[PDB]
RNA sequence: GCCUGGUGUCUUGGGU
């Protein structure tokens, strides 16, 4: 374990592949940076994974490495307003205000993270087949 | 799920959507100019991965700061008989003619936020009052009555609409009848009006 | 939670900062007045008892 | 005295350009036969040519347009801007007139010279945005039409309205209405709460 | 009948921008210095380089409410391959003898170059242009 | 209360947009415009009507 | 909570092919060869049974309340 | 002159090439099997008891969704339209379900073959839910567990699709036509080669691709369309195609009478 | 409440006057107000979740006064700019420059379909621009039939002929499109375009019919034409990557070459400035040009049927840079004005070395949203957008 | 709350017409006729088989707001031919197809049966 | 020339300096210096590029307007209670800001 | 008048076989709550 | 046999 304080005293790979040098031109994937201020770079730490950085609203998002960052952050509070199952005990609580989906779906892009959420397990939204079209003209 | 949010703004039955030539249609249809200028390019990826993963029947596995490409997806979608990038030819449902365009489709993931309308809407004509103001109360609640505050003021006064301003300050609100002695100027005045 | 306020703008309680990576989130925070202020704490984030 | 939803840009034609190219465009000569006006688009022009009493007339036109250019260039608008926000546009109301009376056509014009000079001259006295003969109010009302009076000035020009708008009799009032009509209908109006 | 009448030999067939449009430019094989720029339809009229035109310019068909064509009812019209209606929007009265004038076909545009004694006579308000093998 | 406060007559909901209605018409549910009335003086072109 | 009787999408039914598709993950097929069978071609009509989660087991659990 | 040549066919769906017809006809016969062609579906619930861990119209809603035989349903009429009092056996088909649970362990699974029908306008073969086999059970509904019951009386009336998406007698229509694009009425997306990259229809091998040196045929028009109805089992495939057509010809024929008739 | 009752419609905040307009009521069924789409420019209206008031005047006096001031078409024309602050938008806007492209027809059975659909038409049938051997009408005639007659505007777009090679400017000679393609210069809510000239000539009547007219037989046209965007109009083919990829490897040899310079001290001060100022100005206006360029590039590679291409050059939502960040490189980004700070002592974040100044230490996201950001990058991109 | 009964998109009320024809006197024969409780699919059916006679000069339609099941269409006809006789012909023609139509289904039903 | 920190009087009378054009940005300076009808010049011309550097524009009268009610009592009145407030309008107005 | 607040049974219309209850009946015209959609209608005394 | 009153002050979480 490392706290902030001691954070500042090590040198972390970012993922364990960075740990070694390699021998690409692939025009579709990401360039990976090249890294060359330091000759030899000395490494003390590695990260377990590097998604782990998002808290529980944001992991529920598909992809937040290819948006514009303040729609992740716009899910983050949306997400927490979207009807689902709470709890599976709903028939005996008697709550204030309380929604439940009928036909909860689990996604069909889903995270790793979403496996220890249990929100495959509690799904909160459908699975809509979605045109994205010009019609006509009433969803401008 | 990636803040692309909206309200319906109409429905329409089975047989008036778009089609494919295989018959599915469209459970809903958003706008093309909501993705240039957020660039929520996510949500594009995430129809294209979840399209492969209906066909050939599993999760796709869209976790962050993975090897996953777009065209290793698009590979895979060609080999099942559709447009590797997610298009298909569509027909428009009123005429049967082809579209002249192809459209963007696919499964996507979509949530049911608690807003609605009918948990909105209000209208009041008169109602309840305050007892200290005379002024209609606050709230849905409560049968209340919207807020004419300091800038709407102002609105009316640059349209120079000065007789719609005093009556809504006056008649439609809180209007009331006092006496005064011409003399003193204060509100002094002891009226009986049954004995005049 | 951050007990500053409401009362004094500026930036610096209400910015991301650099070492907030791993230990809160980078992304989940309020939209209005409590906006950077109020953290949620990053997945494998633990405090020390 | 203008109501800000009324006025639009405009290029103010004496600004811009040398003296030689402005003279081309402006000057009319009664003597030297080639700087004079063509003789195909008006019928009068045999009538034209040695006349020094409608010289007179057009010098005095040509001594108003430099005063103008010169206050302009020196006193108002020292940088050379040319284009600015100024009521009731003049160029729409030229080619409007073209198209009511189909003023294409190489038919000679039969609207003569001192109509033209008097016409305009007349037209600047009657943009009325203050009445009333107080001398004190004659001079504010031809203060606040002074850089208007120079863009009519420098549109309706002789030898613009001649060869270039080729206005006939009928048009060329109905353009001297217009612009008098359009000119009140764009004053502010009292009681607005700027 | 005409207005006005000759051939022409198309010299660039420009492509480029559209996929339903070129721009043709023709010099008269009879009198040069009168030269036609137009736009066709490539799919309706497919021209190549260098292919003779026969290009004629009138301002009615008959030898306000456009109805189908009665099957029965003849036309100058007839007798060409395509046949294009339009707007004449600018009339140069240009030096010696520099005529060009701009038509204006729904936006598909065409300027004729030309003498003033070819060319009197279409200063008109509507032209029809047919085009002829 | 004095500046400003609240009034009758007055209605609120959700927008939605339609392109097959005038520039300058707004269309209103009908629940609103069974709430809402406009107080109109009988003369003897109305009043059967 | 329970398997939608309709594809919410086409209409085909589906609600009675809930059970089928359980009983040929026991025989180790693939999900994608067990909607095959079952001549689920379109893929509106695949999302509703491999995405649906069955929370009606879960809440038959609760002791009933009469 | 319209001519029809049926490629495949079996119990639920009917594959078919039409052709010598106009684009709007086509069009419009896609519109009425969706939406116009009558059937029969479950319209009132009387709930006299349900202590499931279901919600009342959660389950009735489910009953609306099961398809019945609606073969002999032009015969019927519409509730709106019968002179009689309540609902009588002319108008509408009353249906029974009762489950119950006995034993403390192990769930009872109620299925839509325990859907009973008690009444209707006999001898008429309508309103039994629809089945694939006979030992098919059908269509899950709810689950039970000890001293859960479940027992309701389901009232079932003919309606159309315009009124409510459970009165459908199809589910997808596949149409398309011109399966080579000669008629240019798209203009597909490339990256490098329109022809590469987009793939061909499965009626590619049925009409003949275009010659390379071949004109545009300004002429040419829609005429050869390819359409495959598939039904849910409330209607045989054949009988939908065939009152789709009746159903059209009513409507244009109330058209025709009431133009006779205003003068 | 009754069809064409005036009434006060407002949406909070009332920044400026026309968040207050008179709108003509019409009942309709479900619960929803509904504008004409038109409007939701002046009071910045959208439909994600806004509400919106409605005021009923309560006698004849005021009544009347909603009507003779408050009125929509009085207000299309502001003081604020004596320009319009309203005109075609979204989806009319995007469909309009589609429709009146140079090459585009529609034959006889359609056009009468969207004569019938202008309220305002005067039942003739204009001739087609095409009599053999088809009758095709093209775009621009029948936009035409929605400007009313007496219409002249003449506009010049980067010194055009009257041939206008490009299809560019603009020319309207009796409400007839002469040539042009009309996008946001003409019909959007600039000075001097369409709708401010229709408003001097015809007054507020004729204008606000104008606006219906348009929206109506585009949205037809366009329903029928359709249009769409998908993946693949973010990605630019494996040609035009190699010259993406060159310009900013080019840029990050420069900016060491600067690195270099400064700590070799060979570098140039700028006025006013200390060494660390001149060093971070010259860094960061390198990189803002790196991006600009690899911008470029990708720009001019879309294809005119590109979709993406469509909607930035009619207007009606995105610009250059959305084109450049999705397709080519994200950027700098900046916080307070400045790069990406020391948090930590001497380094941005635990995975570089101390003393680092090179374009990946300080922010510079290399890879587009289409490429996916690698997990410094995503970290940096956040501190940028928390900030705004 | 608001929603409208769906029935209403078929059901004519008892005091609205199935049709009305009305004249447009701004251009010699021509009628603009109005139905009730239908659809695109009754509309676009009419009106291409219209637009084949040679006699129809103009035809057209309009769903003028979808929440409404109504639309209205234009006809205009050549001095010779009365509008409304015309639109009877075309219905009479469509009803023929589809009758032949049908008859050529069934027939080739039965031998694939 | 262009200098950090202000001192107007000074540098106008300095050899080589054209004395008739020099400017500040300190309007209250300027008061001191040149009076009040250049700085209602001065005034404009330092709203103006404000609000025109991010590309906008608004028509002259609006803000010739708001530069008239800021020096017509002779000083500099500010657009605070300072202000608005030493005005001879009445009491019920005044108390409402 | 004896017939508000007790149930009843639509035997003619649309909204034939459903059951309601009398929320106001002023006169001819009576107003049933229905149970079936939450909407109450104005309907005749006939039915 | 017409009239017909149900709270406040905060705090917190949200929407644009
Ligand atoms: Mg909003
Ligand atoms: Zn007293
Ligand atoms: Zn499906
Ligand atoms: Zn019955």
């Amino acid at each position: 374990y490392v706290d902030g304080e001691e954070e500042e005293t090590i040198m972390i790979a970012m993922t364990p592949e960075d740990l070694q040098t390699r021998s690409l031109n692939d025009t579709a994937k990401r360039i990976k940076p090249e890294m060359s201020t330091s000759s030899h770079h000395t490494f003390t730490h590695c990260e377990i994974h590097p998604s782990m950085i998002l808290g529980v609203a944001a992991s529920i998002i598909p992809f937040p490495d290819h948006n514009q960052s303040p729609r992740n952050t716009y899910q983050s509070a949306m997400g927490k307003q979207a009807m689902g199952v709470f709890l599976t005990n709903y028939n005996v609580r008697m709550d204030t205000m309380a929604n439940i989906l009928y036909y909860p779906q689990k996604p069909l892009a889903k995270t790793q993270a979403m496996e220890y959420l249990k929100f495959r397990e509690l799904p909160a939204g459908q699975n809509a087949i979605v045109a994205i079209a010009c019609y006509s003209g009433y969803n401008q | 799920r990636h803040g692309q949010k909206g309200t319906i703004g109409v429905t329409y039955r089975h047989e008036d959507m778009p089609f494919s030539a295989e018959g599915i249609v469209p459970d809903l249809i958003i706008n093309p100019h909501a993705i240039p200028s957020r660039m929520t390019v996510a949500h594009l990826i995430e129809c294209l991965l979840s399209k492969v993963g209906s066909i050939r029947g599993y999760e796709g596995d869209a976790t962050p700061f993975t090897d996953l490409t777009v065209d290793a997806v698009s590979n895979l979608l060609r080999d099942n008989g559709y447009q590797s990038r997610g298009f298909e030819v569509m027909y428009n449902g009123h005429t049967g003619k082809k579209l002249m365009a192809q459209v963007f489709f696919g499964p996507t993931y979509y949530q049911r936020l608690r807003h609605m309308v009918d948990d909105k809407i209000h209208a009041r004509a008169r109602g309840p009052v305050q007892v200290l103001t005379r002024q209609p109360v606050e709230g849905r609640s409560r049968d209340g009555g919207l807020r004419f505050g300091e800038m709407e003021r102002d609105c009316m006064i640059a349209h120079g609409a000065a007789g719609f301003l005093k009556e809504r300050l006056m008649e439609a609100s809180d209007a009331f009848r006092v006496h005064v002695c011409g003399i003193c100027g204060l509100m002094s005045v002891i009226a009986n009006l049954k004995k005049n | 939670n951050t007990p500053i306020g409401r009362d004094g703008k500026l930036a610096k309680p209400r910015q991301l900062h650099n070492t907030h990576w791993g230990l809160v989130c980078p992304a989940e925070t309020p939209e209005g007045q409590a906006c950077g202020l109020v953290k949620n704490l990053s997945l494998l984030s633990g405090i020390s008892i | 005295g203008l109501d800000g939803t009324q006025v639009e840009r405009q290029t103010i034609d004496t600004i811009p350009g040398s003296d030689k190219a402005f003279h081309k465009r402006y000057y009319v000569d009664l003597m030297d036969e080639k700087n004079s006006i063509k003789p195909d688009v008006i019928e009068y022009a045999a009538d034209i040519l040695g006349d020094v009493e409608l010289q007179k007339e057009l010098n005095s036109e040509y001594e108003q347009l430099v005063s103008d250019r010169k206050f302009l260039r020196e006193i108002v608008f020292v940088n050379g801007d040319h284009n600015w926000p100024l009521p009731v546009n003049l160029r729409r109301i030229i080619q409007n007139a073209q198209q009511i009376f189909h003023l294409d056509r190489a038919k000679a014009s039969d609207l003569t010279i001192p109509e033209i000079i008097h016409g305009v001259r007349d037209l600047c006295k009657k943009l009325f945005v203050l009445r009333g003969e107080n001398e004190l109010i004659k001079e504010a009302q031809q203060n606040a039409t002074s850089l208007f009076q120079c863009l009519v000035r420098a549109r309706l020009a002789t030898r613009r309205i001649l060869e270039e708008f080729r206005l006939n009799r009928d048009a060329f009032e109905w353009v001297l209405g217009t612009i008098e009509a359009q000119f009140q209908r764009s004053l502010v109006h009292p009681g607005e709460m700027v | 009948s005409a207005l006005f009448d000759d051939i022409f030999t198309v010299q660039t067939v420009d492509n480029g921008r559209y996929n339903k449009v070129s721009r043709i430019i023709g010099i008269s094989t009879t009198n040069s210095a009168i030269k036609l720029t137009l736009d066709i339809n490539n799919e309706m009229f497919p021209v190549s380089q260098d292919d003779s035109l026969t290009v004629t310019l009138a301002n009615s068909l008959s030898l306000k409410s456009w109805r189908p064509p009665k099957p029965t009812d003849k036309s100058l019209a007839d007798d060409y391959d395509y046949v294009m209606f339009g707007t004449v929007y600018k009339f140069e009265e240009g030096d010696e003898d520099k005529i060009k004038v701009y038509v204006s076909f729904g936006g598909l545009l065409m300027c004729l170059e030309g003498g003033y004694k070819s060319l009197a006579s279409l200063k008109q308000d509507n032209l029809y242009i047919l085009i002829r093998r | 209360n004095l500046m400003g406060k609240r009034v009758d007559f007055s209605a609120r909901t959700v927008i939605s947009g339609d392109p097959n209605l005038e520039l300058d018409q707004v269309g209103v549910p009908i629940s609103i415009a069974k709430t809402l009335s406009y107080p109109e003086t009988v003369t003897q072109y109305n009043i059967h009507r | 909570m329970i398997i939608p009787v309709r594809c919410f999408s086409c209409g085909k039914v589906v609600g009675d092919k809930w059970d089928a598709y359980l009983r040929l993950l026991e025989e180790g097929k693939q999900e994608g060869d067990a909607l095959d069978e079952l001549k689920l071609k379109r893929y509106c009509c695949r999302r509703m049974v491999l995405t649906h989660v069955d929370l009606i087991e879960k809440f038959l659990r609760y002791n009933p309340l009469e | 002159e319209p001519k029809v040549n049926i490629i495949n066919a079996q119990d639920d769906e009917v594959e078919l090439m039409l052709s010598d017809v106009n684009l709007s006809l086509a069009n419009s016969l896609r519109r009425t099997m969706l939406a116009e062609v009558p059937t029969l579906a479950i319209d009132l619930v009387e709930i006299k008891m349900n202590t499931s861990v279901l919600a009342d119209e959660f389950i009735s809603h489910r009953l609306g969704l099961i398809p019945l035989v609606s073969e002999d349903v032009e015969e019927m009429k519409y509730s709106r339209d019968c002179t009689c009092e309540d609902y009588c056996d002319e108008c509408s088909v009353v249906l029974e379900l009762s489950a119950r649970h006995e034993g403390e362990e192990g769930t009872t699974d109620v299925y839509s073959s325990s859907l009973i029908k008690v009444s209707g306008p006999g001898n008429l073969n309508v309103g039994e839910p629809v089945r694939r086999d006979d030992y098919d059970q059908g269509i899950l509904l709810c689950k039970l567990r000890n001293h859960q019951e479940l027992n309701i009386r389901c009232i079932a009336k003919k309606g159309i699709a315009k009124e409510h998406a459970k009165w459908s007698p199809c589910s997808a229509i596949a149409f398309e036509y011109d399966p080579h694009n000669k008629l240019k009425h798209t203009d597909f997306w490339f990256e490098v080669d329109a022809k590469k990259e987009w793939p061909d229809s499965k009626y590619a091998t049925w009409e003949e691709p275009p010659k390379p040196g071949e004109v545009f045929d300004y002429k040419a028009k829609p005429n050869r369309f390819y359409m495959t109805v598939e039904t849910t089992g409330s209607l045989k495939a054949n009988q939908v195609f065939s009152r789709g057509i009746k159903t059209l010809q009513e409507k244009l024929a109330n058209v025709l009478f009431e133009l006779e008739n205003s003068r | 409440l009754m069809d064409d009752d005036p009434v006060l419609f407002n949406r909070q905040p009332s920044l400026h006057k026309m968040s207050m307009m008179a709108h003509r009521v019409k009942v309709m069924p479900y619960s929803t107000f509904r504008l004409n789409l038109s409007v939701t420019s002046p009071y910045n209206a959208d439909f994600d979740g806004d509400e919106m008031n409605l005021h009923v005047p309560q006698s004849e006096e005021t009544r009347a006064e909603l009507s003779q001031l408050c009125a929509v078409p009085l207000q299309i024309v502001s003081p604020q700019s004596n320009k319009p602050v309203m005109g075609i938008v979204q989806d009319t806007l995007c469909g309009v420059r589609k429709m009146t492209l140079r090459d585009t027809f529609i034959e006889y059975e359609q056009v009468m379909n969207m004569l019938f659909w202008v309220p305002s038409w005067d039942g003739v049938v204009p001739q087609p621009a095409i009599l053999k051997p088809k009758p095709l009408w093209t775009g621009k005639q029948l936009l035409s039939i929605a400007i009313p007659s007496g219409i002249h505007l003449q506009r010049t777009d980067g010194g055009n002929s009257l041939l206008s090679p490009k299809d560019n400017g603009m020319l309207i000679v009796d409400g007839k499109v002469m040539f042009g393609v009309v996008d946001k210069k003409t019909v959007g809510s600039g000075g001097g375009g369409l709708i401010h000239t229709v408003m001097r000539e015809k007054g507020p009547k004729i204008c606000a019919e104008l606006f219906g007219n348009i929206q109506k037989v585009v949205n037809y046209w366009l329903l029928h034409n359709g249009f769409s965007i998908g993946i693949g109009d973010a990605i630019a083919d494996a040609s035009t990557m190699k010259e993406i990829t060159h310009a900013i490897s080019s840029a990050k040899e420069q900016v060491q070459e600067i690195i270099y310079k400064a700590q070799h001290n060979e570098l140039e001060l700028k006025p006013g400035m200390t060494l660390r100022e001149s060093f971070e100005g010259e860094v960061s206006r390198t990189l803002n040009d790196a991006r600009d360029s690899a911008g470029r590039s990708a720009e001019m590679n879309l294809k005119d049927l590109n979709n993406v291409k469509q909607m930035v050059s009619a207007g009606s939502k995105g610009s250059f840079i959305n084109i450049a960040q999705m397709s080519a490189c994200v950027g700098q980004q900046m916080v307070e004005g400045k790069r990406i700070a020391f948090g930590f002592a001497d380094r941005s974040l635990p995975h570089f070395t101390k003393d680092d100044f090179s374009p990946e230490s300080k922010g510079f996201v290399e890879n587009s949203y289409l490429r996916g950001l690698t997990p410094q990058e995503f970290f940096f991109h956040a501190m940028a957008g928390r900030e705004g | 709350m608001n929603a409208p009964d769906r029935f209403e998109l078929f059901i004519l009320p008892d005091d609205v017409p199935k049709l009305k024809i009305t004249p447009d006197s701004r251009v010699p024969n021509c009628i603009i006729i109005k139905f009730e409780r239908e659809d695109h699919t009754l509309a676009n059916l009419l009106r291409e088989e219209l637009a084949l006679y040679p006699d129809v000069t103009f035809v057209a339609y309009k769903v003028e707001h979808p929440l409404f099941a109504n639309f209205v269409m234009r006809l205009q006809t050549e001095e010779g031919t009365r509008p409304k006789q015309a639109l009877e012909r075309a219905c009479a023609s469509i009803i023929n197809k589809l009758k032949t139509l049908d008859h050529k289904f069934n027939e080739e039903w039965n031998i694939k049966n | 020339l262009e200098t950090d920190g202000i001192n107007l009087a000074e540098v106008m009378a300095v050899p080589g300096v054209d004395s008739s054009r020099t400017y500040s940005n300190s309007f209250v300076e300027i008061l001191s210096v040149l009076g009040i009808e250049a700085t209602r010049s001065s005034l404009y011309k330092e709203i103006l590029n404000v609000i025109a550097f991010d590309g906008s524009y608004v028509n002259y009268r609006h803000m010739a307007l708001l530069v008239d009610v800021m020096t017509s009592r002779g000083y500099l009145m500010a657009i605070t209670r300072h202000g608005i407030n030493r005005a001879d309008t009445g009491a019920l107005m005044r108390c409402s800001f | 008048d004896p017939t508000l607040n007790k149930t009843v049974k639509i035997r003619q219309g649309g909204y034939k076989g459903k059951i309601g209850i009398v929320k106001e009946a002023n006169g001819d015209r009576f107003r049933v709550e229905l149970h079936n959609p939450n909407k109450t209608i104005p309907i005749p005394c006939s039915f």
